[PDB]
């Protein structure tokens, strides 16, 4: 089994060399897609915060006022 | 037109370790809304200025769901700097930063920056890790170690701009 | 020689195994982030109107005392 050693070594050879191009390959591509799931996401949890931010400014604002007039019928 | 660079970071820990408070005071938001209790993950952004330069921080807090493994990878994959985040009101937060570490060699990249940050410091009456200790552990891996609080405001600013310079440090080196 | 080939196949196989394994993995990516995605996004809108819902009720409530505690100022 010398042939069968030195033919067979060569396609194990490519074999795990093959895949290795492949890993390479199939790595980058989640690599690539990661970053433009990362800049999708940055853009929508900003969203979702400024939406939500001046929901609260807002709510702010009106029980801003409410401690302005509700303090001072209390205090006589 | 500016910033003039952008760090993504991601914040890694156990739960109640107060992760996210840490966050919403370097951020500075005016207010405690957060999809991470429900979500599991939120974001932050942050600029800020190192020896002159404008740096734009993206930060991920991610809180471990398996609900969305695969997309809190690409945060882990993608990050720059990586801080891991006990309590230190509490051990198995401080055990399993050891866990965590795993995850980050292993989920994470070969050449990530990275920072154990001691939480709640603040109360010390409740206090069941030594710092000492702490440091050991930031020691024996080779990596930097700090006590913060969300609630205090200690060290948070601090741990940023300082895993911020890291970061910067290690890319101007590549010129 | 005839030695020699007694290793090869017994690790590299250990080797290919172990990458086969990866892209396994890696292929299921694409999918997978964007099955992801679309919940998040989902999730992501329902909890930001639950939430600019929430600070709404309490504009108009914070409001209604505006209209419905100042005329008791006004009753009274
Ligand atoms: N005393 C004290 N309490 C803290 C501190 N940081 C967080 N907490 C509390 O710890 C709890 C959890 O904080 P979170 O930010 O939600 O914890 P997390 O790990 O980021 O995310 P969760 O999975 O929700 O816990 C909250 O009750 C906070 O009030 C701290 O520095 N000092």
């Amino acid at each position: 089994g010398y042939e069968r050693l030195k033919e067979e070594l060569a396609k194990a050879q490519r074999e795990l060399k093959l895949k290795d191009e492949e890993c390479e390959r199939l790595s980058k591509v989640r690599d690539q897609l990661g970053q433009e799931l990362e800049e999708l996401t940055a853009s929508l949890f900003e969203e979702a915060h400024k939406m939500v931010r001046e929901a609260n400014i807002k709510q702010a604002t009106a029980e801003k006022q409410l401690k302005e007039a509700q303090g001072k019928i209390d205090v006589l | 037109k500016t910033y003039d660079y952008l760090f993504k970071l991601l914040l890694i820990g156990d739960s109640g370790v107060g992760k996210t408070c840490v966050l919403f005071r370097f951020s500075e938001d005016a207010f405690n809304s957060t999809f991470i209790s429900t979500i599991g993950i939120d974001f932050k952004i942050r600029t800020i200025e190192l020896d002159g330069k404008r740096i734009k921080l993206q930060i991920w807090d991610t809180a471990g769901q398996e609900r969305f493994r695969t997309i809190t990878t690409a945060y882990y994959r993608g990050a720059m700097g990586i801080m891991l985040v006990y309590d230190i009101t509490n051990e198995k937060s401080f055990d399993n930063i050891r866990n965590w570490i795993r995850n980050i060699e292993e989920h994470a990249s070969a050449d990530v920056e990275k920072m154990i940050l001691g939480n709640k410091c603040d109360v010390n009456d409740k206090r069941q890790v030594s710092k000492e200790r702490g440091e050991k552990l930031a020691l024996d891996y080779g990596i930097k170690f700090m006590e913060t609080s969300a609630k205090a405001n200690i060290n948070v600013e601090n741990a940023f701009f300082t895993l911020a310079r890291d970061i910067k440090a290690k890319m101007d080196k590549k010129l």
